């Protein structure tokens, strides 16, 4: 997630693993995904 | 692009639609928007 | 088992200021910028 100059935009990528804990090793690019021109000063977030 | 619309916007006793900012504590960033209706406090002594 | 659903993002999330909410209810994805008055804990259920 980023924000820069009005724009939120976000870069994703999706795998496959089989583990139980902790977050895994690997190389994996995330692709752009979308670019939303939202305008506002984001400073918090918070999970839903 | 500009042009003059004083034929539109002009009112004989007077167009009071149209609005701006004249105070903030800060500068805006690039391509943000403020529509925030705060109390702007000029010097100590808080307004609640 | 798709626990994670979403976020928010803003400066106060108090509806004196914009927030965004990005959220993944069971039917659609939902993307809005309002001025919103958050719970303290929010949550899906
Ligand atoms: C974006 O929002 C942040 C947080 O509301 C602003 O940073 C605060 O600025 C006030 C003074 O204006 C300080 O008292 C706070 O300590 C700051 N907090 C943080 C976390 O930086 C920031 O000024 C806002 N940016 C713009 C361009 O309005
Ligand atoms: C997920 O969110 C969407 C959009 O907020 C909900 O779709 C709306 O549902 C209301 C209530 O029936 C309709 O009046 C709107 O027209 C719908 N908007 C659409 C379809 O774009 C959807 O119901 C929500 N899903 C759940 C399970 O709550």
């Amino acid at each position: 997630f980023k924000n820069i100059d009005g724009y939120f935009k976000i870069y994703s990528k999706h795998t496959p693993i089989n583990l139980v804990r902790d977050l895994p090793q690997g190389f994996s690019a995330l692709e752009p995904l979308v670019d939303l021109p939202i305008g506002i000063n984001i400073t918090r977030f918070q999970t839903l | 692009i500009a042009w003059n619309s004083n034929n539109l916007d002009s009112k004989v006793g007077g167009n009071y639609n149209y609005l701006y900012r004249l105070f903030r504590k800060s500068n805006l960033k690039p391509f943000e928007r403020d529509i925030s209706t705060e109390i702007y406090q000029a010097g100590s002594t808080p307004c609640n | 088992s798709n626990i994670i659903r979403g976020w928010i993002f803003g400066t106060t999330l108090d509806s004196k200021t914009q927030s965004l909410l990005i959220v993944n209810n069971a039917t659609n994805v939902v993307i809005k910028v309002c001025e919103f008055q958050f719970c303290n804990d929010p949550f899906l259920g």
